[PDB]
């Protein structure tokens, strides 16, 4: 088949490790765990187990996504960030315990390697816990990032408990979140919704007056999906699905710039006419994407209708080439 | 957010996006056990039409209700050709991320640039609103006179004060694996022989 296998990740050490088990013959699937769970020690920004996200797969000649998007509390209610005369509370949303949705990584992890994973569950979790026990350099502009943060949580969380040791270029140790990967290497998900790291989330959410409880933590559910498909110029692209909306926006924006071929023939790259055309087109796709996008099965979502060749063909007609097309009149394209 | 891609020597490819929502989410860490909580309820609307941190509004269809997920803009992608895998690639950037994929696709299948070329490239945004409003990074500003040109047009062109995304790409050519890191970041890419 391949002259081998790859990896592209965000730093050195996912990068390493992913390399690692492929070595070790563990398949993509295995190499994506362990990566995984490195990036969540060593690129605390973005990398976690606290969070959520989404997995596209290929394996055996067939597509495959899995949804491990976090889901709101049980609690949470439509004007929860609100105050009682009907304004957006500052940051409530994006700061503190009440901005969290249930987290999802530990089982989507689980999912997808109980599913396709060759390699022991435990060992996958090993380079992760290593670079929590001895450390990582920590890089300049993730420092930034660090400093950055702080000062925007304003002393209205522990981050700085955890975090504000980190220098740049120093090495930066997490003792205990290496004990909460090992209790993840050896129980599993259970630990992190079950057991006794569930049992620490819930106490930081009494201690913060934050929403999670056990029973959303015990309900939380990946959910494998069928991934958006996408074919054009012989090219077959899979992609993130509803609750994601770059599936449709993706299958719009290629299929009216495809449609639009005439106007982008002889345009080059990042010109002015290109990226007013582009432009134009996100224009539609974004009055689509507030209209109608959510999780597909909370409203009937109508994701054929904005697929459809015939929609995207008269999505692709409003697209002016030549001046901007006037923002007010950008409508919603199923509106009657 | 970040983004890795993995392809293994039998074909087979991951595609992985995965977050906290902001840089360190919601700055609470979980005593006794170490790690961040995400502050990703932002990407809820919490009031019909207002904005959220990243510009985009909505109404019923992402309105918050219990048990629901936020909706997100996060599109890790995997193209394949006649059955088998060949671009693996995604990117952090909030309402940025499938417009940078759809620029990076557009880099490689119609300008037919090589990876690390198509990655590098310049990156731009629009997303109706704010109205007309064009984002760029200080990594490949909008500048010169291009700029003066769709200044000109009508357009408001504005600095978004981080990168616009972090591709991390890998493409198989027939065999043959290619890696290519976002130079945005500090990501790196290895081929991983048997």
């Amino acid at each position: 088949t391949l002259d081998g296998g790859a990896v592209a990740a965000p730093d050195q050490y996912g990068a390493k490790v992913a390399a690692e088990i492929l070595k070790k013959g563990g398949n993509a699937v295995d190499a994506a765990v362990a990566t995984a769970f490195t990036l969540a020690v060593t690129y605390p920004e973005a990398g976690n187990i606290g969070g959520g996200g989404f997995m596209t797969l290929y394996v055996d000649g067939k597509p495959y996504f899995l949804d491990y998007r976090e889901i709101a509390p049980k609690a949470a209610t439509k004007t929860m960030y609100l105050n009682e005369k009907g304004e957006v509370i500052e940051n409530l949303s994006l700061v503190g315990a009440k901005a969290a949705g249930v987290p999802g990584t530990v089982m989507g992890l689980w999912e997808a390697h109980q599913r396709f994973g060759k390699l022991k569950w435990s060992e996958l979790l090993t380079p992760a816990i290593g670079y929590a026990q001895t450390g990582f350099k920590v890089a300049d502009q993730q420092y930034q990032y660090r400093q950055d943060a702080i000062a925007l949580f304003n002393g209205k969380t522990n981050f700085g408990d955890y975090f504000g040791t980190m220098k740049p270029g120093e090495v930066f140790k997490q003792p205990e979140l290496a004990k909460t990967l090992e209790r993840i290497a050896d129980k599993g998900p259970d630990d992190f919704y079950k057991g006794e790291t569930a049992k620490l989330l819930i106490a930081q959410m009494k201690q913060d007056g934050g929403l999670i409880t056990s029973d959303d933590l015990v309900d939380y559910q990946a959910k494998w999906r069928e991934p958006m498909r996408i074919d054009w110029q012989g090219n077959t692209l899979y992609t993130a699905p509803l609750p994601s909306s770059g599936g449709i926006a993706l299958a719009q924006l290629i299929g009216i710039k495809e449609q639009r071929a005439a106007d982008f023939k002889g345009v080059e790259l990042n010109s002015a006419k290109y990226i007013h055309l582009l432009s134009e087109i996100e224009k539609r796709v974004f009055a689509d994407r507030a209209d109608y996008l959510g999780d597909p099965q909370f409203s009937k979502v109508p994701v054929a209708q904005l697929t459809d060749p015939k929609y995207i063909a008269k999505r692709a007609g409003e697209v002016n080439p030549d001046a901007i097309s006037a923002t007010e009149k950008v409508r919603p394209g199923l509106e009657p | 957010t970040t983004h890795f891609s993995i392809v293994d020597k039998d074909g087979n490819a991951v595609s992985n996006t995965y977050t906290l929502n902001w840089d360190f989410g919601s700055g609470v860490v979980v005593k006794g056990a170490g790690f961040l909580l995400n502050d990703e309820m932002d990407d809820f609307s919490s009031k019909p039409g207002v904005a959220n941190a990243f510009g985009v509004v909505g109404s019923d269809a992402n309105a918050i209700e219990p048990g629901k997920r936020m909706l997100s803009s996060m599109s890790p992608s995997i193209v394949t050709r006649d059955g088998h895998v060949s671009l693996v690639l995604g990117t952090p950037g909030g309402s940025r991320i499938f417009t940078s994929i759809f620029q990076v696709l557009n880099n490689v299948y119609d300008f037919h640039l090589p990876l690390e070329k198509a990655v590098a490239a310049q990156r731009v945004h629009h997303q109706l609103l704010p109205k007309d409003t064009i984002y760029y990074d200080a990594y490949a500003p909008l500048t010169g006179k291009v700029a003066d040109e769709l200044k000109a047009m009508g357009y408001t062109l504005e600095d978004q004060g981080d990168n616009m995304g972090d591709i991390q790409a890998i493409r198989v050519n027939g065999k043959a694996l290619e890696t290519a890191s976002d130079p945005r970041g500090r990501g790196v890419g290895m081929v991983v022989k048997p």
